């Protein structure tokens, strides 16, 4: 093999099934899994956006960068 | 012999490596391989990874960026 430089295995044990934290979740951005607990599950507004004090929600910009 | 764990799904197991021009594949079934190439057109693969859910294969390219 003349450049290996990725190597992946396919198989379905290799994704273990686990249950969606996610599903539950309606932020408009991003919605990603946590370890802290108890909603195992946080919202992440795009590069350069704050996040409201309503946990589900996104402001953008304005300041100077 | 109580110790050995050996996988529910069949023992089929599928292997992907990137290799410049070709995202080799091989497929072991029972304990024989066998190769082909999955893609024509890519250039440069580096990184490999695979989706469960949708039955589907990731790789980046250095070329293409
Ligand atoms: C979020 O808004 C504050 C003003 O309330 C601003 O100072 C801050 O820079 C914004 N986000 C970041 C981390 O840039
Ligand atoms: C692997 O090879 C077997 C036999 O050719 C085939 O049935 C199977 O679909 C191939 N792919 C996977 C993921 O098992």
């Amino acid at each position: 093999v003349p450049q290996p430089l990725g190597i992946i295995a396919i198989h379905p044990s290799r994704q273990p099934s686990s249950p969606n934290p996610c599903a539950s979740a309606t932020c408009s951005h991003l919605c990603l899994l946590s370890a802290q607990e108890p909603r195992h599950y946080s919202c992440a507004c795009p590069s350069g956006w704050n996040l409201s004090d309503d946990s589900v929600n996104c402001v953008r910009g304005d300041q100077p960068f | 012999d109580g110790r050995t764990c050996k996988v529910t799904a069949s023992e089929n197991l599928l292997l992907v490596v990137a290799s410049r021009d070709k995202i080799i594949m091989d497929n072991i079934t029972a304990h024989t391989h066998n190769i082909y190439s999955l893609v024509q057109d890519v250039s440069f693969v580096v990184a490999l990874d695979f989706d469960s859910v949708t039955g589907r294969v990731f790789w980046s390219d250095l070329l293409e960026g």
